[PDB]
């Protein structure tokens, strides 16, 4: 710690509305114009900064993920909302929404209403009778018999290939 | 530069690179010794062996866990361990690759600092952190709240997660999990007639419980069925050829999860430790753990169990709860998952402990960069 990504250094910085993408395993903003168009293949970040009367901010961190987005977007997206809340002194109220089923207040986010279209960045991924017992053991003895070590291995000896740390 | 995934358990190791989408090795987490054969050895000969030749040789060989419990308690055969796992299954040089490793809910101070230790000075690695196995499943599941049932080869935990932190008081430890169920498997398949009790019949036990076991529903019902009935029977060809019948073993084994006095263990069973946990939580967050217990481990995988879950939950949480059980296909894989996701990250970076800060803070660090 402390993570120094941009985005990071720009997030709840001002009121307002925040939104990112996950693309690849990063955290990237999306257009102001696009916002409210999420992709149902993707999963985004949204970070709603609100003025408190008390002169700090206050902070709902939201985590949408698409029908369609793959394991590694959402789950990023989640430890994305996790990273900002704590860069954030661990203030934001997070919030997991999922398409179809998001809470009013995200929705209300977004004052010409939330519009979803298909698609998205690609993944960052890259009968015999008795049991005869004795007739088993036989034939479990002889396809051990049969195995082979293997030759390729390299030999563990214990060997410290590293700096010995010493208390000053 | 890439970095490493190892997920080290009781009964496997998951291993490969971050950004896969699986881990590469699987294999046992064991090392072989060879028995005695009549005459003493006889020296030069391979005195040793580890994962999936150790299995192979067990009929020779006596085998040894380095982590009980999902605690690392043999230090000496885990540094083999990893040795192997570097050299041998992912072909790696170490000093190359920064690693994540994983480490058990409660995890002892000196484990997670002599791990630390391991990897710098025996493996010189240029960077290393330690995840709690619960919470990558959780992250790999698209989340930062829940509660984790996470259940492997030899320990079973329940970890609630807040906000994308375990609560350590609420975190209940069962030591049962799948090598109990592999074992008692053994005992009630010798009970009808199948004695299959030496090291070489055990893989035949545990491919049994991993294709033909599962939850039953209601477990007395489903007794009196198979009683009553050949309908739940299921024959299996064994290695050699003969075929074996075999009926209510089916889902007495798994039960045992639910009812641990099946194999003598005083223990709660699983749906209640699930609900002890939330009940130590803040009345606050309850509800959203309720709605997102999220399934983790291969001892999860039984069919049935979700379902079954679903129904002891409810029973015991108030009415107004809604219960939701998150069971992922790929739950084998879940903490390797979440580690792969996490290492690849933009932002995982500056999270990696260093070699530079291991030379100059020592073992310690972890407790303040892996938290
Ligand atoms: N389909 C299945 N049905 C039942 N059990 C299964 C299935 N597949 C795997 N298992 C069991 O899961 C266990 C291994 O799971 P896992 O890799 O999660 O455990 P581990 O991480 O080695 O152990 P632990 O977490 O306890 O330390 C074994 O007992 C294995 O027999
Ligand atoms: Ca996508
Ligand atoms: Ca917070
Ligand atoms: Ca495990």
């Amino acid at each position: 710690m402390v993570v120094e990504h941009p985005e990071f250094l720009k997030a709840g910085k001002e009121p307002g509305l925040q939104i990112w993408r996950v693309e690849k395993f990063d955290l990237v903003p999306v257009p102001t114009n696009l916002y409210g168009d999420f992709f149902t293949g993707d999963a985004y970040v949204i970070l709603k900064t609100v003025q408190l009367r008390n002169g700090n901010l206050q902070y709902d961190l939201h985590y949408w993920l698409g029908n369609e987005c793959s394991q590694d977007e959402s789950g990023a997206a989640a430890i994305f909302t996790v990273q900002l809340d704590d860069y954030l002194n661990g203030r934001a109220v997070q919030h997991r929404e999922v398409q179809g089923f998001e809470s009013a207040t995200f929705l209300g986010y977004f004052k010409s209403g939330l519009k979803y279209k298909k698609g998205g960045v690609a993944s960052g991924f890259g009968p015999t009778g008795p049991f005869k017992r004795e007739e088993l053991l036989d034939h479990l003895e002889k396809q051990a018999k049969e195995f082979k070590d293997r030759e390729d291995l390299v030999p563990y000896t214990g060997e410290k290939r590293g700096k010995v740390w010493v208390p000053k | 530069t890439t970095a490493l995934v190892c997920d080290n358990g009781s009964g496997l190791v998951k291993a490969g690179f971050a950004g896969d989408d699986a881990p590469r090795a699987v294999f046992p987490s064991i090392v072989g010794r060879p028995r005695h054969q009549g005459v003493m050895v006889g020296m030069g000969q391979k005195d040793s062996y580890v994962g999936d030749e150790a299995q192979s040789k067990r009929g020779i060989l006596t085998l040894k866990y380095p982590i009980e419990h999902g605690i690392i308690t043999n230090w000496d055969d885990m540094e083999k361990i990893w040795h192997h796992t570097f050299y041998n299954e992912l072909r790696v040089a170490p000093e190359e690759h920064p690693t994540l490793l994983t480490e058990a809910p409660l995890n002892p101070k000196a484990n997670r600092e002599k791990m630390t230790q391991i990897m710098f000075e025996t493996f010189n690695v240029p960077a290393m952190y330690v995840a709690i196995q619960a919470v990558l499943s959780l992250y790999a599941s698209g989340r930062t709240t829940g509660i984790v049932l996470d259940s492997g080869d030899g320990v079973t935990h329940n970890v609630p997660i807040y906000e994308g932190y375990a609560l350590p008081h609420a975190i209940m430890r069962l030591d049962l999990a799948g090598r109990d169920l592999t074992d008692y498997l053994m005992k009630i398949l010798t009970e009808r007639g199948y004695s299959f009790v030496t090291t070489a019949e055990r893989e035949i036990v545990r491919d049994i419980k991993e294709k033909l076991c599962y939850v039953a529903l209601d477990f007395e019902n489903e007794m009196a069925t198979a009683a009553s009935s050949s309908s739940l029977e299921k024959s299996y060809e064994l290695p050699d050829g003969q075929v074996i019948t075999i009926g209510n073993e089916r889902f007495r084994c798994p039960e045992t999860l639910f009812q641990p006095s099946f194999i003598g263990m005083e223990s709660a069973g699983i749906h209640e430790t699930t609900y002890n946990s939330i009940m130590k939580c803040d009345i606050d967050i309850r509800k959203d753990l309720y709605a997102n217990n999220v399934m983790s481990g291969g001892t999860t995988m039984y069919p049935g169990i979700a379902d079954r879950m679903q129904k002891e939950i409810t029973a015991l949480a108030p009415s107004t709860m809604k219960i939701k059980i998150i069971a992922p296909p790929e739950r084998k894989y879940s903490v390797w998952i979440g580690g792969s996701i996490l290492a690849s990250l933009s932002t995982f970076q500056q999270m990696w402990i260093t070699k530079q800060e291991y030379d100059e803070a020592g073992p310690s660090i972890v407790h303040r960069k892996c938290f």
